[PDB]
């Protein structure tokens, strides 16, 4: 369902992530959405960001009971790609 | 100023590894609820959410590290997807 997507990487650690996002030619704020590790069947997002050296931030993608998705309680969407729209 | 929904929030039972959480219920409908928690400067979205159905006035918060501070904020949800309203917060030390 999300493997035509670009910005979905399949089969990819969060350690992987950590790798892949601080690989150069990665601009600051480069990103992706990885299944998580973390929690069972739910994804995460992983950022390129800078913390007083540079980082992966990883945020949690958490679930609505009617489906939808937040990383933050403030802002909630009916699926992913309306996230990731939004957060671009 | 700016006013919040819901508009008052009150620890009104306490355990040192646990914490129900009570508001006054809106006057206006909320579908949903979203709640997070975590240690006061916790970072961005403010630590662990979980959501509760906008009938219910309650929630329990529950394995707190005892003897700590933490922020915990309500957020309301007046239709299934968009914008919170206005939330609120408090803080207490287990």
């Amino acid at each position: 369902s999300l493997e035509p997507e670009p910005w979905f990487f399949k089969n990819l650690s969060r350690k992987d992530a950590e790798r892949q996002l601080l690989a150069p030619g990665n601009t600051h704020g480069s990103f992706l959405i990885r299944e998580s590790e973390s929690t069972a069947g739910s994804f995460s997002l992983s950022v390129r960001d800078f913390d007083q050296g540079e980082v992966v931030k990883h945020y949690k993608i958490r679930n609505l009971d009617n489906g939808g998705f937040y990383i933050s309680p403030r802002i909630t969407f009916p699926g992913l790609h309306e996230l990731v729209r939004h957060y671009t | 100023s700016v006013s919040s929904v819901p508009t008052k929030l009150e620890v009104v039972a306490a355990t040192p590894t646990s914490l129900l959480i009570s508001w006054d219920a809106p006057a206006v409908t909320v579908v949903y609820y979203l709640i997070t928690y975590g240690e006061t400067g916790s970072p961005w979205p403010g630590g662990q959410a979980f959501e509760v159905p906008g009938s219910k006035s309650t929630a329990t918060i529950s394995g707190l590290k005892p003897g700590v501070d933490y922020t915990i904020t309500v957020y309301a949800h007046r239709s299934s997807y968009g914008y919170s309203e206005n939330p609120i917060s408090i803080n207490y030390r287990t």
